[PDB]
């Protein structure tokens, strides 16, 4: 699994690989671990899926109360109901969770959720087993107030290299774009950035 | 086990092998894999079969009261929901690894749960032991909009992969079809290729071969 | 022997006189809704009455988003109506999260009714004094009215009325939809349908709008929403170019 | 909060009379006439469509109900207090039979299971007793067709062909007039639609009038194939259609 | 609060007499007639009907005689609803004991059990008691055939010949006349029916207002047969007594 | 017939709780408060009726913080608008640990009103003695809020309760005619201090101490805070002039 | 009227009042009288013993919660113990987890509480006693009044129980006077003394029949009985 | 270890024409040590049999159970249990104990007194439904009952016939076990009539 969220110009940017094994078998290749929670709040799922399907599942249905009484929730919002899921059972669960919303006032906003159940606001956070390959080259760069153009490569150019060293990651590259605009959903093939 | 599940342009197809084993030992040489959640909502179940058997009979008596007391046809997603949040609170325990299909007033829709929870989304899936042996056919031959007798040939040869090529598959094939205009068609026995051939000799044992005790006429009358 | 209009126990007749006495709490607060259905959406009208210059009128609401596809309309007191709506938003984010879909309008109202009929046979819990209109595009059913009382009665509408002068709203809809022998609103924007619901409005209570007078909700494909006093004044300078 | 309730609202006066229950069923008596017939191959309940509101689309209220695929009910009395039992008597033909045994309950057994709610709503403490009675239609391999009226006392009876609400008493007298056990399902559809004109006021066509039966198996609302065993539900609605068709021949 | 309301089922009167007690027995006063006779070879259940239509059906009805074991049969007397939860608890009892012992369980064990069940809801719980009189037939090894009856104060006591319902002080009285303790089990049948058709408040007593049972040991057997007569074979012994 | 106004969730003939409309009687007996927003904030002020020489000046503190951004300030039974507050303080203290950001002013006002309408559904509870002026500011602006003994609750410009609440309104309401465009916060604590000092000739007999606490975004940065000091005395001066 | 409002505390009347809180707060002016009284520097509790007959005890009127908080009580004895038993308590709590003395105005604050919950639930009945609190804490000396409806205050001087209005208006007289008596605890009492001597009726104090406790800036709260009140009387 | 192999012993069903036959051994062990030879696994409910394998105690539980469940049915349905249903209350009672199960291998075996067709069903200590319209086997001489039954075996044999071929798979599969054996009971069961007849075998 090679996840990762950038805050941008704009908004953020989710991107995500779309491989999951059950040991050296690719149970299925076709993946979509970008989730939504909220019109505008996103996360990214690595660890276990059966925990993370139902972390998000709980997230969803809080946000949607949280809605019908006090209005459209923060992104810090989002961030503290998958937090209080993580710490709370911090013995029985293995997920490690990016959560990344777009706010008209707050702009992009990134947390990104280890195994123990912190919370850490980044402008970009990188997680799953693949991201430990792509440390190095994230760091050198990354830069703030990147374009919608700008922020695509450098997830793309990222993940590539991810999905190059790690066996666990692979299948296409998904994306996906929060701004005021909307929601976008983009898709990378093997074909193309294979050869980045 | 040898379970797949394949969508076709107008509606789903899932196919399974009749195989019942405990450990080395064959039990059952034409087993129902292929249970029935509701009507129009079928299902496949790989791993321990008690399991697979009482968590499609459990959420297929709650989708028919739901059904009852909404007035509409059940859903896929309902059923997809309902079992893995029971699976995943037995924490996989509970041994069910099942393929769900089925046509809906939203569409036709295909996908594979596991013990812990964890639920799948695809156009062409495979469970069990045979699940390698038939996801290599269903990579080798799927293409994008197929036809009903297509998707019931490419899931009907996946499954013979498992029969032929794993151990712990055998036996015939069983298929159900689910369009979405349609009612669900389940073909028991869609194919029979191991039929076991005459025996060399009758054992036929002549009366009087077995040395008894007692005899009696047991009560069976109140 | 006398109790039985205390508690909710029958009477020698029959009858539940606690039933009884809170369908009269309904009228309390003096306010008139009424609700049409058009092509594909779905419009509650009900009246707004702000009596203290000291009320912020933004706060004054009768009209609830119960969930993304469903809204609310309550005729009743609103300690009664906050209470019938935050059970209404728990119930419709349960069945989401439980059934995978979103929670159809007659279900709720099914739901909320049952509630009702519970608070009718035990003795502890009070009945609601509210009557409870629900509305939405629905995905099976599509443009839906689904009205719950104090009873625990429920019923679809092609369209419905709720008030002090409910009968006056009632008839003028009935004698519509005798005329134009269907049981909808032939329009293809939602904006006519609001104009058609406040000029029947109008005609049955004989009484003229402003833009403060009035609330608007409506409910579309995939959501429900509530007009400002702006809106609403746009679609009562339409009604005025009429007239 | 909590329940302080814990005793009977239900207790016997000097007389011997249960008060509530008397009250009950006089409750009953006020609601919209309901019959059911028993013939030699089937089962027919019926009941009036009283709209309270010319505007409220009667389609959207089945006062006639399936329990399970071959059992039906119908009622006389207090609509809300109806759907509920409805609700509980078809889980407890799941939790109580059907997750048990692999198969529906018969008729008789899940009567009797609507029967001990119905029952404990009179001794439990903190409730009144249900202000309906019930008419309860269905057919199993080993009993055959049969009929059962529930009442809020929780006391039930089969009966060959009854009547309940408004005009009971006139309705029962011509069905005693015009049953013989050689009747067959049309016959007993026919005799339902003679006997229900006289206690409907107003409109007596299949959008005013609520119709089903228990008869033969219905394949085709099965919504499957392959299976010989499984042939169908013997519930079955009758349409707006075919009830105004039978009405011809009246 | 609710203390308003309560009307405390479970309260001794000044005399030192339990109101709903004495309430639920005079609800079961007027309820169908139920009788039961000893004989020296079996035992014999009989119940009058208490409200019959013409479009009833009798052959799938059972409103008063209920088979609880396959050697301890009940008559019911009063709310019929009532009846059948108690019944089904002594259904459960008897199968627990079974499963204790391998054994059936003895008549009284089953009888007291039910009785202090009906006690219960007179001393404790502030709910109604059960406006249900049983009448109890059975047979164990150990003191052969025999007849209890069971009321709402959760009190039992062994008979001979014993009556239950409306007019009990008249079939009694009847019954004291003519039993003798040498009684054959024909001789009980047609006493039950001759008691049971001078104390009917109806005009006459036929077979569709009639079910019958008996518990006898069939000599051609050796073991313990319960008979619950259907329809024509209430009709025929009718005739046979001298009644029609 | 009669005593529908014996228990709590029981409805009358006309459709009324009296037990609620009863606990009213006990707010329009209490002390006078008033509540005032301005154009950032808002403002509380309450009557304090030194009963004798004895009681210790600025000490028995009526206006309570729940969080650290929303002020609450009652009439009438004060024990009962002390365990509205703790319920408060822990429904603000659920939202802050789930939602991390402390709760909305509407939000929390719906908290406080289903707890309030939740002690009208039962007759085993008591309805609320109390009517409870509260508000503060949040993500979006100020607000102000009314709580009545029945659960009904609405946003106000200024909200009067009490003893003084007649006159309270009638100056509350020539200040919204007379500013549109929104009064200050330091105008608002001058102003309230004014309208509980006229609100006091309704209990003109006894002498009184003023209490004002604020919570404006410029000028205690959205945070609760009590008037000390000079700005206190400065809005006794102001009352004290327009008085005569 | 009154009769069909009285019933239990959970209910309402007419014109809005507790009539079983009304009748708790009887039982206070039934019960003997207690003067509390306070300066800047030390807080005295001066209470009035009362005897059944001359062979019986003279009751115990003051209990101790803390090294720096006590109180007296006037009506119900158990109600007292409950309520006395309750703020020993929670003067342990904060001591134990938050190393940290009770603030005499939190104290005030829990007993409001507590009191309050017996008059909103049906089953309840509210406490018969009244309670003059005394303690020294990080913001000097202290005297709250608790009433059984749950309204606490915070004085300077009060007394509580029969005859009590002579004390109460002997301390509202000589407000300027005991509020300056620092650094001298033996003053203090003797004013104390003079105030509860003013609701005197029925005898006089004697040896046996007097109690004073005293808590200041140097002094831990202790209760004088007896012999230790001989030189007051 | 193994609660399954401390006891030992087998139980056969098979289908014939018109009729069914089950069979069992009569061995209660413990361990090596044998300890009872009258020990018999199959019972009966009406007109229903159930033949139950594994350890001891269960199997003595479950018909105890079995007996109290089809009791209670025959008073509220005022009939006897069928094959097919009283395989779905042995189904569901197995799967309750699901995380503490019966440690028993049962095998149904009887005629449906309505359609009058032959029925067998066989389950795993937790519940699962063997259907087979063959054979059924189950014990500790599993493996060889299977090799027996599956040479021997043919359709429609006749109650004669099949009572030989029931009986010699059963004998030839207890002599090749250690646990299995110490005597033999075969029914043959018809619509009409069930026989009971004990086998002679080795002893050792
Ligand atoms: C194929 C699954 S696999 C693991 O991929 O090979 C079949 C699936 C199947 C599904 C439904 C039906 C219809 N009822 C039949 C078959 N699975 C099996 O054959 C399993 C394989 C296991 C997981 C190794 N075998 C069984 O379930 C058998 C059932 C027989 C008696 C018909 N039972 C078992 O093996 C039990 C496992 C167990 C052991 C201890 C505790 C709980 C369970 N053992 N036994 N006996």
């Amino acid at each position: 699994t090679s996840i990762m969220a950038v805050t941008f110009k704009d908004g953020v940017i989710l991107g995500a690989d779309s491989r999951t094994t059950t040991g050296a078998y690719i149970a299925n290749r076709v993946t979509d671990k970008l989730t939504r929670v909220h019109d505008k709040i996103w996360c990214c799922r690595s660890g276990s899926a059966a925990d993370t399907q139902a972390i998000a599942d709980i997230v969803q249905y809080h946000l949607e109360l949280y809605t019908s009484q006090y209005g459209t929730p923060s992104t810090e919002t989002a961030a503290s109901v998958f937090k209080e899921l993580c710490y709370e059972n911090k013995d029985n669960l293995t997920a490690g969770i990016i959560v990344a919303g777009y706010d008209d006032k707050n702009k992009g906003e990134v947390y990104t959720i280890p195994l123990g159940g912190s919370v850490h606001k980044l402008p970009y956070a990188i997680a799953g087993s693949g991201s430990t390959f792509i440390y190095g080259y994230c760091d050198k760069n990354f830069r703030e107030n990147m374009s919608k153009e700008e922020t695509v490569d450098f997830i793309k150019h990222s993940l590539s290299q991810a999905i190059k060293w790690d066996g666990s990651s692979g299948g296409v590259i998904r994306m996906v774009v929060l701004t005021a605009a909307g929601v976008e959903r983009l898709i990378f093939y093997p074909d193309e950035y294979e050869q980045l | 086990t040898t379970i797949v599940g394949v969508k076709f342009n107008n509606g789903v197809v899932i196919a399974a092998d009749t195989r019942s084993t405990q450990g080395p030992i064959v039990a059952d040489k034409n087993c129902a894999k292929l249970h029935r959640i509701s009507p129009k909502i079928w299902c496949a179940g790989a791993g321990t079969a008690a399991d697979t058997e009482a968590v499609t009979q459990l959420i297929g008596s709650n989708i028919e009261l739901h059904s009852l007391y909404t007035s509409r046809e059940p859903r896929v997603v309902s059923a997809l929901q309902m079992l893995k949040q029971h699976l995943f609170k037995y924490q996989g325990h509970i041994g069910a690894y099942l393929i769900v299909a089925g046509v809906d007033p939203t569409g036709s829709h295909l996908f594979s749960i596991h013990a812990h929870g964890s639920t799948d989304v695809g156009y062409y899936l495979s469970l069990g032991s045979g699940s390698l042996a038939a996801m290599a056919v269903l990579e080798s031959h799927w293409k994008q909009d197929l036809t009903k007798e297509e998707a019931i040939k490419l899931a009907s040869d996946a499954i013979q992969a498992g029969i032929w090529n794993d151990l712990g598959s055998g036996s015939n094939v069983d298929v159900c079809v689910m369009e979405i205009g349609k009612d669900a068609e389940y073909l028991r026995n869609y194919l029979t290729p191991n039929v076991r051939e005459e025996k060399q000799k009758s054992y036929k044992f002549p009366r009087g071969t077995t040395a008894v005790l007692k005899e009696s006429i047991v009560n069976i009358c109140d | 022997a006398g109790y039985d209009r205390h508690i909710t126990i029958f009477s020698p007749e029959g009858r539940l006189y606690q039933v009884e006495y809170a369908f009269k709490a309904t009228n309390q607060t003096n306010i008139n809704s009424l609700a049409v259905r058009g092509k594909d959406c779905t419009v509650v009208i009900s009246q707004k009455k702000v009596p203290d210059k000291l009320l912020d009128p933004t706060t004054v609401s009768y009209i609830f988003c119960i969930s993304r596809t469903i809204g609310m309309v309550v005729n009743g007191p609103i300690p009664d109506a906050r209470n019938a709506a935050l059970r209404a938003k728990a119930e419709a984010a349960e069945f989401r999260y439980k059934y995978g879909y979103d929670m159809p309008c007659d279900v709720l109202a099914k739901r909320m009714a049952n509630l009702s009929q519970i608070y009718t046979q035990r003795a502890y819990m009070r009945p609601l004094g509210v009557i409870l209109t629900f509305v939405s595009v629905d995905e099976e059913l599509g443009p839906s009215i689904y009205k719950t009382d104090p009873a625990g009665y429920y019923v679809g509408y092609k369209a419905t009325a709720t008030g002090p002068k409910q009968q006056e709203i009632t008839t003028n809809l009935e004698n519509h939809f005798k005329k134009s022998k269907i049981d909808h609103i032939n329009e293809e924007s939602w904006e006519k349908v609001v104009e058609f619901a406040i000029t029947h409005m109008i005609d049955a209570l004989g009484t003229e709008f402003s833009k403060n007078d009035l609330e608007v909700g409506v409910a579309t494909k995939d959501k429900f929403f509530t007009l400002s006093a702006e809106n609403i004044e746009e679609r009562l300078v339409a009604i005025a170019e009429q007239d | 909060m909590t329940d302080r309730y814990s005793f009977s609202l239900t207790t016997f006066s000097p007389s011997g009379k249960l008060g509530q229950i008397d009250y009950a069923l006089t409750a009953v008596k006020q609601g919209v006439t309901s019959l059911g017939i028993k013939a030699t191959n089937g089962v027919v309940i019926a009941t009036e469509k009283k709209s309270s509101s010319p505007l409220a689309m009667s389609e959207t209220l089945s006062k006639v109900s399936l329990l399970t695929p071959d059992i039906g009910a119908v009622y006389s009395g207090m609509g809300p207090d109806y759907r509920v039992l409805v609700d509980k008597s078809r889980k407890v033909a799941h939790t109580s039979y059907k997750r048990i045994y692999g198969e529906y309950p018969p008729t008789k057994l899940l009567v009797s299971e609507v029967a001990k709610i119905m029952q404990e709503a009179t001794q439990s403490g903190g409730v009144r007793p249900f202000g309906v009675s019930l008419l309860i239609a269905g057919h199993d391999e080993f009993n055959g067709f049969s009929l059962y009226q529930v009442d809020p006392s929780g006391s039930y009876f089969p009966w060959k062909a009854t009547a309940i609400g408004k005009g009971s008493v006139a309705a029962k007298t011509f069905l005693e007039k015009r049953w013989n056990d050689e009747l067959e399902l049309e016959d007993a559809i026919h005799i339902a639609l003679l006997t229900l004109k006289e206690s409907v006021e107003g409109e007596f066509n299949g959008d005013t009038i609520e119709l089903a039966i228990i008869g033969d198996e219905n394949p085709d609302l099965l919504g499957y194939t392959g299976i010989p065993t499984d042939k169908g539900p013997r519930f079955r609605k009758l349409t707006s259609q075919e009830i105004n068709d039978r009405l011809e021949a009246l | 609060g609710s203390r308003r309301y309560d009307s405390r089922t479970t309260i001794f009167s000044p005399e030192g007499r339990l109101y709903q007690v004495e309430y639920a027995l005079e609800s079961i006063s007027h309820a169908g007639t139920a009788i039961g006779i000893m004989a020296s070879d079996g035992i014999v259940l009989a119940a009058e009907r208490k409200v019959t239509s013409t479009l009833l059906e009798q052959d799938t009805s059972t409103e008063k005689l209920y088979k609880l074991n396959d050697k301890i049969a009940v008559a019911v007397a009063g709310l019929t609803a009532d009846a059948e939860i108690l019944i089904n608890t002594a259904r459960i009892h008897a199968q627990n004991y079974l499963k204790t012992y391998n054994e059936d369980i003895p008549v009284e064990i089953l009888v007291r059990r039910l009785s202090d069940i009906k006690q219960g809801y007179t001393q404790h719980g502030g709910l109604r008691p059960f406006g249900v009189s049983f009448i109890y037939a059975g047979y164990d090894d150990r003191y052969g055939y025999q007849l209890y009856t069971s009321n709402p104060s959760g009190n039992y006591t062994g008979w001979k010949a014993i009556s239950v319902g409306a007019n009990t002080s008249a079939a009694q009285t009847l019954l004291q006349m003519d039993y003798k303790d040498d009684m054959k089990v024909d001789d009980a049948i047609e006493l039950a029916l001759k008691t049971l058709s001078k104390t009917t408040d109806s005009s006459a007593l036929t077979y569709d207002r009639l079910e019958f049972a008996t518990i006898r040991k069939g000599a051609n057997d050796g073991e313990v047969y319960q008979k619950i007569f259907k329809p024509q074979e209430i009709k025929d012994i009718l005739v046979k007594t001298g009644i029609t | 017939g009669t005593g529908y106004d014996l228990s709590n969730s029981v409805f009358s003939p006309d459709g009324r709780n009296f037990q609620v409309e009863y606990a009213v009687k006990a707010v329009e007996n209490g002390t006078t408060s008033i509540g005032i927003k301005c154009n950032d904030g808002v403002v509380f002020a309450v009557e304090k009726l030194i009963t004798s020489k004895l009681l210790v000046p600025q000490k028995n503190v009526k206006i309570q913080v729940v969080d650290r951004h929303i002020g609450c300030v009652y009439s009438g039974l004060i024990p009962d608008g002390r365990h509205l507050v703790n319920r408060g303080r822990e429904e603000a203290a659920s939202f802050k640990k789930l939602y991390k950001t402390p709760i909305p002013i509407p939000a929390f006002a719906d908290r406080l009103g289903q707890y309030v309408q939740a002690h009208t559904l039962y007759n085993s509870v008591r309805p609320f003695g109390v009517s409870t002026i509260f508000g503060g500011v949040d993500k979006n602006g100020a607000h102000l809020y009314m709580l009545e003994p029945s659960g009904s609750y609405w946003g106000y410009k200024g909200a009067a309760t009490g003893k003084g609440r007649q006159s309270a309104k009638a100056e509350l309401e020539k200040l919204v005619d007379h500013h549109p465009e929104g009064l200050s916060a330091r105008e608002a604590v001058k102003q309230a201090a004014k309208i509980i000092y006229l609100a006091h000739e309704d209990n003109k007999e006894k002498d009184f101490e003023l209490e004002i606490s604020w919570c404006s975004l410029s000028e205690t940065n959205g945070l609760h805070k009590f008037v000390k000091g000079d700005l206190l005395q400065e809005a006794i001066d102001f009352a004290q002039k327009e008085i005569n | 009227f009154r009769n069909n409002y009285d019933g239990d505390t959970v209910t309402f009347s007419p014109t809005g009042r507790l009539f079983q809180v009304e009748y708790a707060l009887e039982a206070i002016k039934q019960g003997s009288v207690t003067v509390g009284l306070r300066s800047n520097t030390h807080a005295v509790l001066v209470a009035l013993k009362r005897n059944a007959d001359e062979l019986s005890s003279y009751q115990k009127k003051i209990i101790k919660c803390d090294e720096h908080m006590g109180l007296s009580l006037a009506g119900l004895a158990p109600d007292a113990r409950v309520l006395s038993n309750y703020l020993r308590q929670q003067c342990n709590y904060s001591s134990l987890v938050f190393n940290r003395k009770l603030a005499v105005e939190r104290a005030g604050h829990l007993l409001c509480d507590k009191a309050q919950k017996n008059t909103q639930s049906y089953g309840g009945r509210p406490y018969g006693v009244g309670l003059l609190i005394i303690g020294y804490d990080k913001s000097g000396a202290h005297l709250l009044e608790f009433q059984p409806s749950g309204n606490v205050t915070e004085l300077y001087g009060t007394a509580i129980g029969a005859r009590s209005q002579g004390a109460k208006t002997y301390l509202e007289r000589t407000l300027d006077t005991f509020i300056k008596i620092d650094g001298n605890p033996d003053e203090l009492i003797k004013a104390g003394v003079e105030a509860i001597s003013q609701s005197l009726r029925d005898e006089s104090l004697t040896v046996d029949n007097l109690s004073i406790a005293i808590v200041g800036k140097d002094t831990p709260f202790t209760i004088y009985d007896g012999e230790a009140v001989a030189k007051y009387i | 270890s193994d609660p399954s192999s401390i006891n030992g012993g087998i139980v056969v069903a098979m289908t014939g024409k018109d009729c069914v036959a089950i069979a069992c051994d009569l061995r209660l062990g413990s361990q090596s040590l044998g300890v009872s030879n009258k020990f018999e696994k199959i019972f009966h409910y009406g007109h229903v049999f159930l033949g139950i394998t594994g350890l001891a105690t269960d199997v003595t539980t479950l018909n105890e159970m079995f007996r109290y469940k089809t009791n209670l049915y025959k008073l509220k349905e005022e009939r006897a249990i069928e094959p097919e249903t009283f395989t779905q209350l042995v189904s569901s009672s197995l799967y309750e104990r699901r995380f503490g199960p019966y440690f028993v291998g049962p095998v149904v075996a009887g005629i449906n007194s309505k359609s009058g067709k032959p029925f067998i069903a066989g389950f795993d200590l937790i519940g699962c439904i063997d259907e087979a319209k063959d054979f059924i086997v189950s014990g500790t001489a599993s493996d060889q009952l299977f090799g027996m039954c599956e040479s021997l075996y043919e359709p429609n044999l006749e109650p004669e016939d099949l009572f030989e071929t029931i009986s010699q798979a059963l004998l030839n599969a207890a002599d090749r076990d250690a646990l299995s054996g110490w005597g033999a009971v075969v029914y043959i069961i018809k619509k009409d009539e069930v026989v009971k007849r004990y086998l002679k075998m080795r002893q050792d």
